[PDB]
RNA sequence: GUUUUUUCACUGACCCGGUGAGGCGGGGGGGCGAGCCGGGCUCUCGCUUCUGGCGCCAAGCGCCCGGCCGGCCGGGCGCGAC
RNA sequence: CCGACUUAGAACUGGUGCGGACCAGGGGAAUCCGACUGUUUAAUUAAAACAAAGCAUCGCGAAGGCCCGCGGCGGGUGUUG
RNA sequence: GAAAAUCCGGGGGAGAGGGUGUAAAUCUCGCGCCGGGCCGUACCCAUAUCCGCAGCAGGUCUCCAAGGUGAACAGCCUCUGG
RNA sequence: CGCAAGACGGACCAGAGCGAAAGCAUUUGCCAAGAAUGUUUUCAUUAAUCAAGAACGAAAGUCGGAGGUUCGAAGACGAUC
């Protein structure tokens, strides 16, 4: 179910609120606003274990995206690369349900 | 009556290696308890260029298991090894690249490099750029392993001896044609005084057994006896066959 | 959920007191006009108590087990939060944001933190907090 | 940053507070790589406790 | 505009060295001077420092690669092959 | 029996390699798979692989012993590390 | 209001003289040789000779190939494979 | 696309200091006190102090570098100096 | 009896299937594609055929690297003549 999680993110970019980037997503986890965090496979290992530990305390689900930041940013419909994506509200999407 | 250039090469003095900027000896880590009974972990500090050598060398920094000192090693860097990677090494190490475990304890068809020929000599075989050796078969009676070498010679090896997994880095540099004599000048200037190769036929008959003649010819067969003495041993030394090498 | 609460143990990430374990006493998670960024007033331990051993003199044990505390405001991203918590009073009056404008108030909040940190070190509770982070 | 860019035998003359910055690994390691090694020294040390707790819970049914 | 019809990087060698040796050198010369996508950060910054040694300008992470290319065709087959021997040894 | 001779393997001259000659070889103790109704055998393994931290100069527990006035003040020795 | 170097175009003008000295490639059509740059007989030969990249043979898996040394558990290639 | 002398920063925390003082150990802060030996040092450095038998049209490693013309450290003319 | 190497995928294999053609046959996995059928889905003429232009294109052949079991242009011989 990888062709799905692309199509779910495309529905979050339209409907939902989200935070692309690490520094900005680290602040949404910390303020208990992030309901899902999505990491690229090639994020720094110290920042994978940073996000995984902040989401431990905030009790947020951490997804690990199939591809890299160039591939993650494409699924977020952006023309730049993103290693950390925190979703505030899914809007009208089924990303946190499944 | 003059000594030939090859005899002059043995003395050294001018034909010695250019080892001023050569960044140490590319040795595989020494055998100890933590290579023999299990594994020891080191970090890859930096992949680094060595003058005269084609393969890049990897500064790998282990921690001394007896002292509070830290031990830096110079491995022949395996293709795909990177900096801030952990290199493991020992009998209970895992079979992925840049990771030096003994040859007995890895399966058949395993590509290795910087392979020890006699156990505990810190890595001798298949440690030129791009080269690899395959482990073919094991022999738990006698504790021995046939390993195919880059030449094509299958050589029996004592199973207890070690090799970084994968091919050596800097591979395929012989595919590029050096366009110009200056690029050849610059190559051998980092190695030793061997390069601008004067052919013996162009020399005089006092310096070389091929020299002299009112035409530039050899006049004796270029193929020569293995037993031949130093000064005559010139041309194709103990040539089994010669000419355009047809078939396999 | 929202996890930067006034009990939480926190690694001070930047500044002079880098790699020091600090108790949050207040958390202003939507910053004021003076500090727009989301900040927290922490009380931490600058000099940790030294490793103390059986068959040391009770006078030597006393000298080893001496905390030097610090009271400081940080950004949330000059702090590394942890799951650990030190349930230590550190009263709102003496340890406060009104404590930096006077140097004499600061020395009291540093002294308030010191005596309170020292008493819970000796009980053996929260002894992860009183170990220095090895980095 | 915060340390004088001067010839190395001059550092005898210089005062202590010229040659370092007031921090752990101060004027030996940059702030970026100190805060990335306070986290590493913590999060590696945290993952050891999860592995320690999963270890003794894998014992109890055998 | 397009400057040269069929030479590229190897227009710098003028008429020297032969057409075939200039052609053979071209395929290498493009690859060794090409910037590649850093597998670690995704930034098109893997530039060849020396032979076999590639360096991300942004990560400051060095990789021991091929002479003229980042990956050698062989070492990509070996990494695949070593990983499958690894899946059989580990069971 | 005496002695020649070929083939196996022996180490102890002789040789090579490594190392700061740092855990070799046996035996003991402890772990799991395998086995007969609390017992023991035929065996096995020996603590570190998610991260570009830290790691030495002993903790602990035994065992002895030197003032003041049994209760307050310091060393040695084992085991830990068979 | 401060401008600092040029460029193009025009008029007029001199006994057609003007890159006025200085500086400063004769050209073309062909043959032979060596691809080229490089090198060479200091003091009669700068060449078509040598070198060169490319090409192709050969030896050698180290107790090894090649080589040195009166000698050695010697030495060079070799900080090599 | 050098080594080493040399110098510094840091991680650690064995120790050390004194019982509220005439504070103590300790200070890479500011001042003050004392010392620094031995050897070379002139001049030529080149159409005349060097090497070519010589005040030899040869050779012999560097540094500084005005105005005009001009692409120019070209040539040609000029100032300082000679 | 073993061992090694490189080819090839018999029988099943059909006037059967698939693909634009060239072509495509051991197992299993992965990748994206596709016709046909089914359709009370959707858009609503978006289509057909096409100078220039473009993708693919058996075998042989050429170029560089690895390999070379069998067959085998050239070549050598034995026959036949």
């Amino acid at each position: 179910s990888l062709e799905s999680i692309n199509s779910r993110l495309q529905l979050v970019m339209k409907s939902g609120k989200y935070v692309l980037g690490y520094k900005q997503s680290l602040k949404m986890i910390r303020q208990g606003k992030a309901k899902l965090v999505i990491l690229a496979n090639n994020c720094p290992a110290l920042r994978k274990s940073e996000i995984e530990y902040y989401a431990m305390l905030a009790k947020t689900g951490v997804h690990h995206y199939s591809g890299n930041n160039i591939e993650l940013g494409t699924a977020c419909g952006k023309y730049y690369r993103v290693c950390t994506l925190s979703i505030i509200d899914p809007g009208d999407s089924d990303i946190i349900r499944s | 009556g003059r000594v030939i250039r090859g005899q002059r090469k043995g003395a050294g003095s001018v034909f010695r290696a250019h080892v001023k900027h050569r960044k140490g000896a590319a040795r595989l880590r020494a055998v100890d308890f933590a290579e023999r009974h299990g594994y020891i972990k080191g970090i890859v500090k930096d992949i680094i260029h060595d003058p005269g050598r084609g393969a890049p060398l990897a500064k790998v920094v282990f921690r001394d298991p007896y002292r509070f000192k830290k031990r830096t090693e110079l491995f022949i860097a395996a293709e795909g090894i990177h900096t801030g990677q952990f290199v493991y090494c020992g009998k209970k190490a895992q079979l992925n690249i840049g990771n030096v475990l003994p040859v007995g304890t890895m399966p058949e068809g395993t590509i290795v490099c910087c392979l020890e020929e006699k156990p505990g000599d810190r890595g001798k075989l298949a440690r030129a750029s791009g080269n690899y050796a395959t482990v073919i078969s094991h022999n738990p009676e006698t504790k021995k392993t046939r390993v195919k070498l880059p030449s094509g010679s299958k050589k029996v090896i004592s199973s207890a001896n070690r090799a970084v997994v994968g091919v050596v880095a800097g591979g395929g540099r012989i595919d590029k044609p050096i366009l110009k004599a200056g690029r050849a000048y610059h190559k051998y200037k980092a190695k030793r005084n061997c390069w601008p190769r004067v052919r013996g036929v162009a020399m005089n008959p006092v310096e070389h057994p091929f020299g002299g003649g009112n035409h530039q010819h050899i006049g004796k067969p270029s193929t020569i006896r293995r037993d031949a003495p130093a000064g005559r041993k010139v041309g194709l030394i103990a040539a089994r066959r010669t000419g355009r090498l047809r078939g396999t | 959920g929202k996890f930067m609460k006034p009990g939480k143990v926190v690694l001070v990430l930047a500044g002079r007191y880098s790699g020091r374990k600090a108790v949050i006493v207040k958390n202003i998670d939507d910053g004021t006009s003076d500090r727009p960024y989301s900040h927290a007033l922490v009380a931490g331990i600058d000099r940790y108590p030294r490793k103390v051993t059986a068959a040391m003199g009770k006078k030597k044990i006393a000298k080893r087990s001496k905390i030097k505390s610090f009271v400081k405001v940080y950004n949330y991203n000059h702090l590394m939060p942890t799951r650990y918590s030190v349930d230590i009073p550190l009263d709102k009056t003496v340890v406060n944001k009104d404590v930096f404008r006077d140097p004499a108030l600061k020395r009291k909040a540093r002294r308030e933190a010191k005596v309170k940190f020292e008493e819970r070190y000796k009980t053996g509770k929260n002894k992860w907090f009183f170990q220095k982070l090895r980095f | 940053r915060g340390v004088r860019a001067v010839r190395p035998k001059v550092l005898m003359r210089l005062s202590k507070t010229k040659k370092h910055v007031s921090r752990a690994y101060g004027g030996s390691m940059c702030a970026k790589c100190v805060r990335d090694r306070i986290k590493r020294a913590f999060l590696i040390e945290e993952q050891k406790i999860v592995v320690k707790v999963l270890k003794a819970q894998a014992q109890s049914q055998k | 505009a397009k400057r040269t019809k069929k030479v590229g990087i190897v227009g710098k060698y003028g008429t020297r060295y032969g057409a075939s040796l200039r052609k053979m050198v071209k395929k290498i010369e493009i690859s060794q001077h090409a910037k590649y996508t850093c597998s670690f950060c995704g930034k098109t910054k893997m530039k060849r420092r020396a032979v076999g040694i590639w360096h991300c300008g942004s990560c400051m992470k060095t990789v021991a690669g091929g002479a003229w290319t980042y990956n050698t065709t062989s070492a990509v087959t070996v990494k695949s092959a070593i990983r499958r021997l690894k899946e059989l040894k580990d069971q």
